[PDB]
């Protein structure tokens, strides 16, 4: 559990997490306000 | 428009700018600037027989000391901006506001 | 000695195969043979100099004679736009009869090849007609290389050679250089076309039986003398004149216009003469400046001392760079090769698009293989200015004598220009590449419409300001109550502006977004080239990984396998990685370059313009589409007359593979390979019976890095030159 | 024949003599350190340049360095 | 000081004529590059001091702006005007190489002199009233002339600023716009069009 | 207008493009069931298509001669959120991860096993460290006035 | 009295040919003894390019820093 904790934070297994929401995040973007060429707000 | 007016002229003015105006502070110039040097040593004490300053034709008897050299120099100025004057007196060239 | 090669003792005692080798590879590097002085030295150079010049004579004199032997020149004066030049001959017994009469162009009685070199086009702008000119041109120019000859003899005995003194002359060489190496030339040259071009351009024939028979000018010399000068201009050649014919001549001599020549799409002549004789003026009045024997002009040394920024942001400033300058050679060849590579390039930019030649415009493929021979030699020459850099800062640099002046304080904070260098390089390349290949997702995908395309607007806006009227800037020169363009309206602006506004040249082309990219890919180019060089450069002295690298020489093969392993440490190691970029830059100018023009000269910009914006439109609608001809230079149905660059093609291809060989496979592996081949050849009967001299041995380590770089960059260059000139030559445009 | 040269902030460790296949490398008395032991180079005609020593010096910079040559068929390490 | 509450660079200590303590780029770190700066100074005040009168009064005069009195040498038939006058010698090129010799006598003359107080203040054939007998009366009147010439400089600067802004117009002609409507006719205009 | 190109909405290349598009679109959702889930997501993407072109027409990009969105970075106010309002936000949001990174380096710089502490991520103290890189700006700003954002002694 | 700067101190090295040249170390010890030309021990917290933690120095190329 703590040794757990300790293996899920290890490099290339919280670069792999932190990555992966990283891609939902801008898949999700994308997928709300899709083909932006532009800033078109303000 | 008298080409041989402008060329005497000119060549004249800067030949007594160069005697009378410019002349000390030119000698003091060339004195602080020196003969060229390789190696510490001037290019005849490094062994190049060429490269000896031509005392005989330098030395004059001019009360300050303008010898031929100079006045070749100076008489060139003169005619270089003479002839300018001549050519674009005459080139008819005219710009606008 | 006792031995090849004798300038060296310690190979000439090396029982390998390798003394011979490196007995030719160190042939020319003076400062490391034995028994070497500095006078010795100095000499030396100054011989190989002369020979240079000979050898130099000795080839254009061989062009000379070659067109005026087996050529086409005669033919091709009368009619320069429809008949195709010859460069030489071809006698080939491995020919076959199909061969013979696929090559036999140009109205020979024989196969030929067609030249490119555009050397016809030279010889007709300059004043040259018949044959005879072209014999006596090469006889006169064998004269001259042999006086060459004659001359790198005569000061290599003593009784002649001069002193290491003389040689460090600076004040008195740049003086003659200046004034008579350039100036007295270009005004002879002003001369030749005042007196033989010029006139030649009208109809008559000057030549030497009678060139003082006729005055160039109505009222010859009287103008110049009186100052009216404007009278050498009074009566321009009309714009509806033929070439070499006096339908529509004129009388000027000088003038400035600036446009183009109507029919020719090239340079007036007369605008040349007046260009050469400016220049000339200019370099004459400039190299006054230096103190010789006569007690005025300045001294180089005090011009450099004397500059030194108070506040002390430059240390000590240039104090002691004329010494340090003076005494290494490599100094001196470092920065004669970079002047010398920045104005090849300058050469490869204004020849096409400023053409000086008559009727060069409209024969295409001579205008890229010019375009690509002088960009590749220009980077060439920038790689070795920077080569020599490295070869000065081991060699000939002093540090204590150089103590703070600007050298020692850009060898001191080398990390803060690598580091900076490096960045630059990294941004570039990651925006270049990322948005080039957001546009080929963008494409594959069928949305042409969500590419990342960025207007070129800066230089938009330049040529604006040149007077380029497609973009509607309203900038300089394309404004119109403008002070530029109202004070040159009556000189040369008509001219200018009605060059740069016609599109069917390459004043000026337009410029898209596909223009943009590939331009920040040739600086990405630039940036990592001259990044790889400069780190070579100033960690050519030491660095954390081999403090001590000094005392090791320009080039050696490492520092071992301990501290991590130094495979490719040197500065050498450094010039050898950055010819690859080199080659890789080079590339990318040149395909742009071929690209745009290739379909400029087709009336398909749009082409280019839409397709250029992704790498897939590079390779299938530049690379796959115009390789068509040139690989069907032969098939199982027949050759033609490109068949010999579908075959040289094929050979780059094969070179450069080779090239791979010595830059993967490295020397252990070949050295136990060959050491068991001489076990074979010592263990068998009939052969033992010879023995062979030296022992045979793997390549060295830098010798395989240059062999292979050798292959990699024959290779290169023959591939591209073949495809170029078998594509533009395919369509003759 | 490549040219070996000690340096005198050797530590006289012995760990490169124990590394040289050619056996170029010596110990020898002194007196600059704790062992009062320096490394010589009695031998470099028979050195092949292959650096071991250098990779087995402890010290900063290194105390034994080995600057290639002129090659002989010792130095080449060749066998025929 | 040119900034109340703000340390004064310590070359600067305040008894050289016109010292306020301003320099923030400290360029006159350094002595000696200091000495050629007041002297510099003092050489563009005096050519300001004196210009600008002479950019105002002719046009206060029915005569053209400073601007405008200087274009007839633009084109080719060119003559010089003074007060309404055609002078003779009125051409571009005798203007031009009378006026060049004579600025390069004087002003090499000027420089030929290593004093170098005398350098800023010479005085003699130049000093005719001798107001430099009290050499406290003498300081203030140096005071007052450095003062003087950095409000001309400054004055001059903004002439021809504002000359770039409406071009073919003149100080007293923007004095006249300003006048007409100062609540409309401002920099405002310029800066925000 | 700027650089020759013509406001996408009244060019009419950009218009063949877009009616193009959708026309090989329309052809795919044919051969199958009229409502079909192939024939659905072929509609749905033909509206995505149409509202792309509409949104590309509204936002008044520029087009050229092939029709194409070309994007203005010269600064000119009419076109910043092209390159520069997204460029203020991508240094923004880089700065945001460069002075995170940053400040849980020297935060990590103090132990005996520096080392430990970054090939294993002590998240705790990560997440104490990343919402820094909201107020990021003004705290580098202060910490370059301050002169501790660059070492001296180096 | 001793020599050379004290155990435990911080010293910035001078040895231009140095891994860590121009960085900080810490003394470990001084040997007392003349005749050896680099007394000085320091110990850094970087290896070097051999893995190497550790280094003999004379005394002008250290030089003790605060
Ligand atoms: C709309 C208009 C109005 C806007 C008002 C906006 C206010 C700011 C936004 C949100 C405020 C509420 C945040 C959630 C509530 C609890 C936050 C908290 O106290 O949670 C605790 C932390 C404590 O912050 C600081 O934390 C620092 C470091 O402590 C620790 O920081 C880490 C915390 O895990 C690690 O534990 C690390 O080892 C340890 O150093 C400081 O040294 C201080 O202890 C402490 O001030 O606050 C934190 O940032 C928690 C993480 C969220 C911070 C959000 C800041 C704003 C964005
Ligand atoms: C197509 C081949 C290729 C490519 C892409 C590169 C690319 C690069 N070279 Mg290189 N080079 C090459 C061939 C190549 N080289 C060859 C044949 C030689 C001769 C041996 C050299 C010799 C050479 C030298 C000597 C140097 C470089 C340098 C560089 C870098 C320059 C900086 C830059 O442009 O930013 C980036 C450009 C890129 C193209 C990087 C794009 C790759 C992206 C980031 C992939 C993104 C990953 C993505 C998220 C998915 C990953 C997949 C997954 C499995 C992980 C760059 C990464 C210089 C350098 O180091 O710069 C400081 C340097 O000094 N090159
Ligand atoms: C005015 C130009 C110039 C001059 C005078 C020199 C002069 C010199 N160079 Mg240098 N150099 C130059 C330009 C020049 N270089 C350029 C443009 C480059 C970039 C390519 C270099 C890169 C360079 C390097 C990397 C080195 C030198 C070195 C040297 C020194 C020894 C050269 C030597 O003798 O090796 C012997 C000559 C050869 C080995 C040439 C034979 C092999 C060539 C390269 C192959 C030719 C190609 C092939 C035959 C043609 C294709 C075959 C066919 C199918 C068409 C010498 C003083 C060397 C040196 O010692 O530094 C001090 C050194 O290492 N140069
Ligand atoms: C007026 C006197 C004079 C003249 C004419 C020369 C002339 C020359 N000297 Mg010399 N020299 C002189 C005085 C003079 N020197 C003195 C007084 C000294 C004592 C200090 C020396 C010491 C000296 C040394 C040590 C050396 C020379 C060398 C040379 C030769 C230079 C190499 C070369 O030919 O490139 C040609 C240069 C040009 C043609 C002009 C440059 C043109 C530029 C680069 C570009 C042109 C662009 C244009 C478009 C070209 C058209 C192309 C198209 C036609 C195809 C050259 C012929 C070198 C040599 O001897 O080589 C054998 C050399 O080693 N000189
Ligand atoms: C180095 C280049 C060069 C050379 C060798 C010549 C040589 C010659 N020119 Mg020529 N010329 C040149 C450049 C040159 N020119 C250029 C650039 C122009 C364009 C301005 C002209 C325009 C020109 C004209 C119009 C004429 C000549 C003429 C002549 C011939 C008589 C010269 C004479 O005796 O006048 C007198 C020489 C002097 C008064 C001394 C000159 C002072 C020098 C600088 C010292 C002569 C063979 C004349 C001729 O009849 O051709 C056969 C003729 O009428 N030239
Ligand atoms: C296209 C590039 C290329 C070429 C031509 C070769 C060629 C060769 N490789 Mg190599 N290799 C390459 C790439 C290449 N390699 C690369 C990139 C790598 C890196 C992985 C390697 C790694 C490698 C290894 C590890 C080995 C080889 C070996 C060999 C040799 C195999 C024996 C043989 O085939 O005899 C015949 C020669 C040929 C087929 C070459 C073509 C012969 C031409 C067509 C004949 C023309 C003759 C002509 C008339 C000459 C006269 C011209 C006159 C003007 C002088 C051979 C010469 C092996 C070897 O050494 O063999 C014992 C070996 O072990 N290669
Ligand atoms: C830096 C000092 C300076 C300079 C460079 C000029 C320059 C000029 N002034 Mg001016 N002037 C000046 C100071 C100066 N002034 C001062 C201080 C006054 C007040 C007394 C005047 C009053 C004045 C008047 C009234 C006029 C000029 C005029 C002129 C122009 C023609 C002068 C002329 O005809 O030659 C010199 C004449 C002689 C030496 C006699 C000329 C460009 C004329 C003008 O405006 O041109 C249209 C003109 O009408 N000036
Ligand atoms: C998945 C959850 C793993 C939970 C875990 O490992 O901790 C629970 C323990 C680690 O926890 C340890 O437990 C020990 C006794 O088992 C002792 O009580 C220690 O004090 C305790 O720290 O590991 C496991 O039991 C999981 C075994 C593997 C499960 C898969
Ligand atoms: C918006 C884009 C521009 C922003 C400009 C911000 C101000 C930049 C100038 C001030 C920089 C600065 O103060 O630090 C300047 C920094 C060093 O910073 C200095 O550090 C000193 C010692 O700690 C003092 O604290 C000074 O107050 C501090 O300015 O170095 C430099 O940038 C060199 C420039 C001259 C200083
Ligand atoms: C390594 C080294 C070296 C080498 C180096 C090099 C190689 C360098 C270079 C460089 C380069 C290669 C450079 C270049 C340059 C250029 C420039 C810098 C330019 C310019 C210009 C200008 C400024 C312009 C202007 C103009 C005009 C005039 C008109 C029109 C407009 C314009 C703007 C265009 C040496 C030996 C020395 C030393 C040692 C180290
Ligand atoms: S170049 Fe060869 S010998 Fe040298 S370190 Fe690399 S692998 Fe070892
Ligand atoms: S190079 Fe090799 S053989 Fe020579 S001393 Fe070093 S380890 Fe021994
Ligand atoms: S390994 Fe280095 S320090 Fe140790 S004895 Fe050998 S040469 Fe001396
Ligand atoms: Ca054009």
């Amino acid at each position: 559990m703590r040794d757990l904790k300790t293996y899920l934070s290890v490099a290339p297994v919280a670069s792999t997490l932190w990555f992966a929401a990283l891609a939902g995040l801008l898949i999700e973007i994308n997928r709300f306000f899709p083909d932006a060429l532009t800033f078109p707000f303000f | 428009l008298n080409p041989s007016l402008v060329i005497s002229l000119s060549t004249g003015l800067s030949l007594f700018l160069g005697r009378f105006v410019f002349f000390n502070f030119q000698r003091e110039n060339v004195a602080k600037q020196g003969l060229p040097e390789q190696n510490g040593v001037t290019h005849f004490e490094a062994g190049d027989t060429r490269a000896k300053e031509y005392v005989s034709l330098l030395k004059s008897n001019d009360p300050v000391g303008f010898n031929i050299v100079d006045v070749l120099a100076w008489g060139s100025i003169g005619h270089i901006v003479a002839y300018y004057i001549l050519a674009t007196s005459s080139n008819g060239y005219d710009p606008k506001f | 000695a006792l031995r090849f090669p004798r300038f060296s003792q310690g190979l000439a005692q090396d029982p390998t195969t390798r003394r011979i080798w490196f007995g030719i590879a160190t042939a020319h590097d003076f400062e490391s043979h034995d028994d070497i002085t500095e006078g010795r030295l100095y000499q030396n150079i100054f011989a190989s100099h002369f020979g240079q010049l000979a050898i130099i004579f000795l080839w254009t004199s061989g062009n000379l004679f070659h067109v005026a032997w087996q050529g086409n020149f005669e033919a091709w004066v009368q009619d320069p736009l429809h008949v195709r030049p010859i460069a030489h001959a071809i006698w080939d017994p491995h020919f076959g009869q199909p061969a013979v009469e696929a090559f036999t162009r140009g109205g020979a009685l024989g196969p030929v090849n067609i030249a490119y070199s555009g050397v016809y086009q030279w010889w007709y702008t300059i004043g040259l007609r018949t044959n005879e000119d072209l014999y006596t041109g090469a006889i006169f120019l064998l004269f001259l290389s042999f006086i060459s000859l004659l001359a790198g003899w005569l000061h290599l005995q003593p009784k002649w050679k001069p002193s290491v003194s003389w040689f460090k002359n600076a004040e008195s060489r740049l003086n003659h250089h200046l004034s008579g190496l350039f100036g007295v030339s270009s005004l002879a040259w002003a001369g030749h076309l005042v007196h033989v071009a010029i006139p030649g351009s009208r109809g008559e024939y000057v030549r030497w039986n009678n060139f003082l028979s006729v005055l160039p000018h109505p009222q010859g010399l009287g103008p110049l003398f009186t100052g009216q000068w404007n009278l050498y201009a009074q009566n321009p050649d009309s714009s509806n004149h033929l070439f070499s014919t006096s339908q529509g001549a004129g009388t000027a001599i000088l003038t400035l216009l600036g446009g183009f020549h109507p029919q020719t799409q090239s340079l007036w002549l007369t605008d040349m003469a007046h260009h050469h004789l400016a220049i000339a003026i200019l370099f004459l009045i400039g190299g006054h400046m230096y103190r010789t024997n006569f007690g005025i002009g300045h001294s180089i040394k005090y011009i450099l001392e004397a500059h030194i920024p108070p506040g002390g942001r430059l240390g000590r400033g240039h104090k002691g760079l004329y010494d340090t300058i003076n005494n290494s050679i490599h100094f001196q060849l470092g920065l004669a090769l970079a002047s010398l590579g920045v104005i090849t390039s300058l050469v490869a930019q204004h020849m096409y698009s400023l053409p000086a030649y008559a009727f060069i415009a409209q024969d295409f493929t001579t205008q890229a293989a010019l375009y690509t021979h002088h960009q590749y030699i220009a980077g060439f020459i920038m790689t070795g200015a920077f080569a020599h850099g490295a070869i000065f800062f081991i060699r000939d640099y002093n540090p204590e004598q150089n103590a703070d002046n600007v050298l020692a304080r850009m060898l001191e904070h080398k990390e803060a220009i690598i580091s900076h260098l490096s960045w630059a390089s990294l941004f570039l390349g990651f925006h270049t590449l990322g948005l080039y290949v957001h546009n080929d997702v963008m494409l594959a995908f069928g949305t042409p419409e969500k590419q990342i395309l960025i207007e070129p607007i800066f230089a938009q806006w330049i040529q604006s300001a040149h007077g380029k009227t497609s973009y509607g800037f309203d900038v300089l020169l394309s404004s119109t109550n403008s002070p530029a363009l109202n004070a040159g309206r009556s000189i040369w602006l008509p001219g200018w502006l009605n060059a740069i506004n016609e599109n069917s040249n390459s004043l000026f082309l337009t410029i898209g977004p596909g223009d943009f990219l590939v331009h920040h890919a040739i600086a990405l180019g630039l940036h990592t080239t001259t990044l790889i060089l400069v780190k070579g450069a100033l960690d050519a002295r030491g660095s954390k990984l081999m403090p001590d690298k000094k005392d090791f020489g320009y080039s050696f093969p490492c520092d071992g396998p301990g501290r991590g392993g130094t495979c490719d440490i040197s500065a050498w190691d450094a010039f050898y990685l950055a010819v690859f970029w080199m080659l890789n830059t080079i590339g990318w100018v040149t395909f742009y370059w071929h690209w745009k023009h290739i379909t400029l000269w087709q009336g398909n910009v749009s082409q280019f313009n839409e397709s250029s914006t992704y790498l897939m439109g590079w390779l299938r609608d530049y690379l796959w589409l115009n390789s068509s001809q040139l690989i069907n230079g032969y098939n199982p149905f027949g050759m033609n007359s490109l068949s010999v660059w579908a075959w040289m093609f094929l050979f780059g291809h094969l070179v450069w593979a080779t090239g791979f060989m010595f830059l993967i496979s490295w020397r252990g592996y070949w050295q136990e390979l060959i050491e068991t081949l001489a076990w074979a050849h010592e263990r068998t009967p009939l052969a033992n019976l010879i023995r062979w001299r030296d022992k045979p041995v793997a390549l060295s380590i830098v010798q395989a890095r240059l062999v292979g770089l050798v292959h990699f960059s024959v290779g290169y260059i023959f591939t591209y030159a073949a495809f170029l000139i078998a594509s533009t030559s395919g369509k003759f445009g | 024949s490549h040219s070996v040269k000690i340096y005198d902030t050797c530590i006289g460790c012995t760990q490169c003599v124990r590394a040289c296949p050619t056996d170029v490398l010596e110990m020898i008395p002194w007196g600059g350190c704790k062992a009062k032991q320096i490394a010589s180079a009695p031998r470099t005609e028979d050195c092949v340049g292959c650096k071991r020593c250098e990779s087995a010096c402890p010290t900063d910079f290194l105390s034994v360095r080995v600057y290639l040559w002129h090659e002989t068929t010792r130095s080449m390490g060749l066998a025929y | 000081d040119w900034m109340p509450g703000q340390p004064r660079p310590s070359y600067l200590d305040g008894s050289a004529p016109g010292d306020f303590g301003f320099d923030p780029l400290r360029l006159g770190e350094v002595p000696e590059n200091l000495e050629r700066f007041k002297e510099s100074e003092l050489i563009h005040c005096r050519w300001a001091m004196l210009a600008v009168p002479g950019i105002l009064v002719p046009e206060a005069l029915g005569l053209g702006n400073w601007v405008k009195a200087q274009e007839w040498a633009a084109l080719p038939g060119g003559q010089a005007t003074y007060l309404g006058n055609p002078v003779p010698w009125g051409t571009l090129p005798t203007i031009l190489v009378i006026e060049f010799l004579s600025i390069a006598f004087v002003e090499h003359q000027r420089s030929m002199e290593k004093d170098p107080e005398k350098k800023k203040y010479p005085g003699g054939a130049f000093d005719p009233l001798g107001y430099s007998k009290d050499p406290k009366k003498f300081h203030e009147y140096k005071i007052k002339e450095v003062k003087n010439g950095r409000l001309a400089l400054l004055a001059f600067v903004g002439i021809c600023v504002q000359q770039s802004a409406y071009p073919g117009t003149g100080p007293l002609e923007n004095l006249a716009t300003h006048l007409a409507d100062p609540w409309h006719n401002t920099i405002g205009n310029v800066l925000i069009p | 207008d700027i650089a020759g190109l013509t406001p996408c909405k009244d060019s009419k290349q950009f218009a063949k493009r877009e009616k193009q598009s959708i026309k090989k679109l329309e052809s795919s959702l044919k051969l199958y069931a009229p409502d079909s889930a192939p024939a659905l997501a072929i509609n749905a993407t033909i509206e995505k298509t149409k509202r792309r072109f509409d949104n590309y027409g509204k936002q008044g990009l520029l087009c050229g001669a092939d029709g194409l969105p070309h994007l203005i970075v010269s600064g000119d106010q009419r076109h910043w959120g092209e390159f520069i309002t997204p460029g203020i936000l991508f240094l923004y949001i880089a700065g945001w991860i460069g002075w995170v990174g940053r400040s849980y380096l020297i935060a990590i710089r103090d132990d005996k096993k520096p080392t430990q502490k970054e090939i294993i991520i002590d998240v705790p103290l990560a997440t104490g460290l990343v919402f820094r890189g909201f107020s990021w700006p003004i705290a580098a700003y202060r910490e370059l006035l301050n002169g501790e954002l660059v070492a001296k002694d180096v | 009295p001793p020599i050379g700067p004290k155990r435990g101190a911080k010293v910035k090295i001078l040895r231009q040919e140095s891994y860590w040249y121009k960085g900080t170390g810490s003394v470990v010890a001084v040997d007392q003894d003349p005749n050896t030309r680099y007394p000085v021990v320091v110990r850094f917290n970087k290896v070097n390019y051999a893995n190497v933690s550790t280094n003999n120095y004379a005394l002008d190329e250290v030089e003790e820093v605060k």
